[PDB]
């Protein structure tokens, strides 16, 4: 929850938007996980959007399945992946971290106990891809209860009731047919937790633009996957080549 | 939404936002069509001149010589394409032509929902896409040759699994962008609202021509309608007309494969436990993690993890009663039918016909009027019973 | 004997003095069961609730689009068994109990005719032994699987050449020694009298049917009717209710193989000569010393080296007309029906369509109201056209 | 035709029966098949049974089928029949001499000029194994026309109506549920052409029985071409054989 309210303001105060990255946690390894994200925190990322293995990203794209798969090989767990949780957030304090949820792993052993361990190992927010507002009621709730902000995706099929709807119900950030400026000033309009942008956020152009149309930054989802799945055979580069990349779409948040 | 998603606690759209406008506008469309009586004649039309409805309500009499149950079959394996599967294809395909649509998307394992959307679109004029796993691709050449040949493009998966799951998840992503143009063909009674209801409702005409049927022949309601569920469909079709009549028993058979102490079936009803996926909440195959498994059954047309809605709420509420039949018991039945009847079912219908078989067996001295719903023919299934005997 | 053996010059019984005896019996059996308002109650309520009679009409306009031709096709493809020759089968089991009889004799080449024995016996309680060629045997693997499913006793014979004619003759040795309890199942509309006539009369509901609808469709009759012409059955059943309705035209597809002048075709109606061989005097494929030869088609269930006697004499006096089409020809046919209306026909049957397909292609903008005997389903031929393709 | 008058008369004098071998034109080849012959006569055979080639021997039993097919292979054709029957007429002038035939072979190039043949060869009966007395009208009076011998088979289940049929139809000889005597003296009753029992005719008891019972003689079919099926490995004892076997079989029907 508050994590976000303060890195949305001190984003204000140096008038820069946000970079976030997502990337698969176990992904090619629990190892080379915990280093990989934490070579995006010092390369500069504001927050991380993580992703939890499960049996087939019923909302997700074949990097991000191909991501999983390589999860799976290596016995990744949601169980493990709360460890690395419990452990990236030992290490870093006040960097927002969302949790990029499909909603039967949440459901699993109960909605609340799942918001619960996300609020014990120090998790921010919790996007159930599969969940619309229509059925998020017992899911936002239970985020709620727990301090966990409960993240939507405002897609661009999106309409006038939905936007209100999304901007009541959504905290720390919303997930960003229609005009750029229309969703993001209709946004700001009804209150709406600060807008991402996260469609194909793949340069620092990107950044920038995303930054200029009034969105409080980005979301680059894939793309850390891609420096990833190319580098898999030299861990070392892979590091080294993530770090680059996070710094150049960083500086281009940076106004 | 303008009908009840849900079926108590089970059913839902847990669907991703960008997917809702596609469900809503289907649901709408569906609700148009069913008060539309052009709909209704078209569609009619359409299984009658050209499905071949309605189908032969046959007795079998030397299967059940000797005991005191009387014992009729649907006979969804006349159906055009060889299993009820083509009744909703059409409505669907005239669904998405309601809908100004020209494109239609599906996936499948088995194969048998890929062939009945090819032909379905094919007679249409419809453009259909259909997902297949690539495990399933070169398993099922047959029914892969079959959509070919009535013009579907076969896309295989090989996402993970590259199975019905990872096909199902291509097909949605597809859907998500294309919706505006081409229409999801789900093949079966579940998965997002409007689904499961729509399903139904394109099926339903088996229980009530049943219902005329053995009205007609016996002059009463049968004391039982059992049928196999995979995710559903066949099985609702024939519940649907008689949920009001209470004195029908409504018996649903779900794969016990190797057996369900083995782990090995495709029972999820009965033996699994509520999960999402899929886009609904129903029970499943899943870990105690959460991560959904793999249903077995001898029959692939029986191996989807989870079930319908309608039927994960008919069973809570006392209405409908599911069981479990063996491979062993489905091979038993198939072995049956074709020496005592002339009739080769599919080992899906096998299960079904099972089930009866041992309510028949068990209580020889019982009088009884059973209808089992006999979903489709076997040839297809000669191969797999010549391979195990 | 009390109905005429003859078609003209066509027909008669060729069959050693041993084997009269069987065929007055049956003839008189025949006579007894036409005016017999049970046996027809029986038959009727087993094509119906059994076979799934009345089959469909099905109006095919996307093959007809941008032409004045309208077509239909009557649907014995969604008859129980996968083809025609289940009406016949079981009318002639219906005869073998009228008899007395308990057991049926026969014989197969390319298997449909196997099955449709296999199944009807075992409906029926008769004990089936079937006499086939070891080499199609060793062929038509899964119809051999199929009728022993059924109970059938599939015998293979080895006498010579070990096909269809060799196993005629062991059925037939078989017959003269055990006719008083056993019968004779004739596959086609062929071989000595009262079969041609018999097998016309329980397959003559196909065009009794098929007028009922176009009358009821169109308010008029078709201006022609289109069959293959393997043996002559499903030709024969489909004509026979129009013979008299002269203005109606009746056109039987004989198989061209690789093409008349090739000598490879199965035509011999109209590219063979008289001959007096099973049992029959009738158009034969024959060398010019008297030897009969063998008949080829890429559809082994037109590869009669004869022809039944009806259609010899409807074609002598101008009331049939016959034609040919190739191997080629009916694959086109085959794949156009696939992708444009979403029905696999069976390569026998795609013969007649292919032919339809010409009448209509030829003169596109000549107006005619045609009929084409879908005979049989094609999913046993999806691989020998995926050798071809 | 009269050759049969005189062999039957000449049998009565001598007063026993006719012991009538079978045999396939061109089994197991032209040459084999000429000397096969010429060692039946030599052995005492009063007739000779010959059958032509045939597609498929409609009407015959496996043992035929495989004589039939040893023909073929060895290229053996009707028109080849009709000149190995020339050459036995030539050798042997008053031997009387039946065909075996299907109506396809008669039919052919015409009914009255097949018998046309046959009587230009030297042949004095056919026998056309599928065609019953309901369809013999043209073969019949084909057969007369050339003078020869319209041979019919009385089966088992034969009635009295059959029995006068043949009765009047047949010439040269009568191819013998009911009681033998019963058959044979109704036979004799409605002066039918000689009986001679065909059924079953392989051991010398069978021959001086069927003698017995009345008929006029006994056909041994099938038991010929065994010798040769045996012994076709070795064609100088399968003559030996076959020596051996007429000889006692005709011994068995001197009375
Ligand atoms: C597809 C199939 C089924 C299994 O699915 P349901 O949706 O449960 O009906 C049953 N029977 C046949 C013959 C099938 O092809
Ligand atoms: C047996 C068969 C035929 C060929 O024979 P007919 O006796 O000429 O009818 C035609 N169509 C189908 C589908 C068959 O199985
Ligand atoms: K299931
Ligand atoms: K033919």
């Amino acid at each position: 929850m508050e994590r976000y309210e303060n890195l949305f303001a001190q984003l204000n105060d140096r008038r820069e938007g946000a970079f976030v990255p997502f990337v698969t946690l176990g992904d090619p390894g629990i190892e080379q996980s915990l280093k990989i994200i934490d070579t995006l925190i010092d390369a500069g990322a504001d927050a991380l959007e993580l992703g939890v293995p499960f049996s087939d990203p019923l909302a997700n794209g074949p990097t991000i399945q191909n991501a999983n798969l390589r999860a799976f090989a290596a016995g990744v767990t949601p169980a493990q992946c709360f460890e690395m949780l419990a452990l990236i957030r030992e290490k870093h304090p006040t960097i927002p971290i969302g949790l990029l949820m499909y909603a039967n792993l949440v459901f699993n052993n109960g909605i609340d106990a799942f918001y619960a361990r996300c609020e014990q190992v120090g998790v921010d927010s919790v996007l159930v891809a599969d969940v619309p507002v229509e059925e998020s009621a017992p899911f936002r709730q239970a985020a709620l209860r727990h301090n966990i902000a409960p993240i939507f995706i405002c897609p661009p099929n999106a309409d006038d009731d939905l936007l209100r709807q999304v901007a009541s119900y959504g905290r720390g950030y919303t997930y960003l047919a229609l005009p750029l400026h229309h969703l993001i000033e209709k946004l700001k309009e009804y209150h709406a937790a600060p807008a991402l942008q996260g469609f194909g956020i793949s340069s620092p152009e990107q950044v920038s633009a995303a930054v200029r149309a009034g969105a409080a930054g980005a979301i680059s989802g894939s793309a850390i996957v891609k420096i990833i799945e190319k580098n898999l055979a030299s861990p070392k580069q892979m590091l080294a080549e993530l770090r680059s990349f996070v710094s150049a779409m960083k500086a281009a948040s940076r106004a | 939404t303008l009908l009840n998603p849900y079926f108590g606690e089970f059913g839902g759209m847990y669907v991703p936002q960008i997917l809702m406008p596609a469900l809503n506008q289907l649901e709408e469309a569906f609700v148009r069509a069913q008060k539309d009586p052009e709909f209704q004649a078209q569609f009619a039309d359409l299984l009658k001149n050209y499905a071949g409805r309605p189908t032969a309500l046959t007795k079998c009499q030397n299967i059940t010589a000797g005991t005191r149950t009387t014992l009729y079959l649907k006979r969804e394996d006349l159906l055009h394409g060889g299993a009820h599967k083509t009744n909703q294809v059409l409505g669907q395909a005239l669904l998405a032509k309601r809908m100004g649509k020209s494109e239609i998307i599906a996936e499948t394992g088995a194969g048998q929902h890929g062939v009945a959307s090819a032909l379905a679109s094919a007679l249409l004029g419809l453009k259909c896409r259909i997902y297949m796993g690539a495990k399933d691709v070169e398993r099922q050449s047959p029914n892969v040759f079959r959509m070919r040949l009535m013009g579907a493009e076969v896309i295989p998966v090989h996402s993970g699994s590259a199975t019905l799951k990872d096909a199902c998840n291509e097909a949605l992503r597809d859907w998500s962008g294309s919706y505006e143009t081409a229409h999801y063909m789900l093949g079966t009674a579940a998965g997002p609202h409007p689904y499961p209801t729509i399903v139904r409702e394109f099926q339903r005409m088996i229980g009530e021509e049943t219902k005329a049927q053995i009205l007609d022949k016996e002059g009463r309601l049968p004391d039982a309608v059992i049928a196999c569920v995979g995710g559903g469909s066949n099985a609702i079709g024939m519940f649907a007309d008689f949920i009001n009549d209470t004195s029908v028993g409504l018996i649903g058979v779900e794969p016990g494969g190797h057996g369900i102490e083995t782990g090995e079936h495709g029972a999820p009803l009965k033996h699994g436990r509520v999960g999402i996926y899929f886009g609904m909440k129903a029970p499943m195959m899943q870990t105690a993690d959460g991560q959904i498994e793999e249903s077995y059954s001898i029959s692939a047309g029986l191996d989807f993890p989870s079930v319908g809605p309608q039927h994960a709420y008919l069973n809570s509420i006392g209405r409908a009663d599911y069981v479990s039949i063996t491979d062993d018991e489905a091979l038993e039945a198939f072995k049956t039918l074709c020496r005592h009847e002339g009739i080769i079912p599919a080992l899906e219908s096998s299960h079904a016909l099972a089930h009866a078989l041992k309510m028949m067996r068990e209580q020889p001295e019982k009088e009884q009027l059973l209808v089992v719903n006999l979903s489709g023919r076997g040839d297809k299934d000669i191969f797999t019973v010549h391979d195990i005997l």
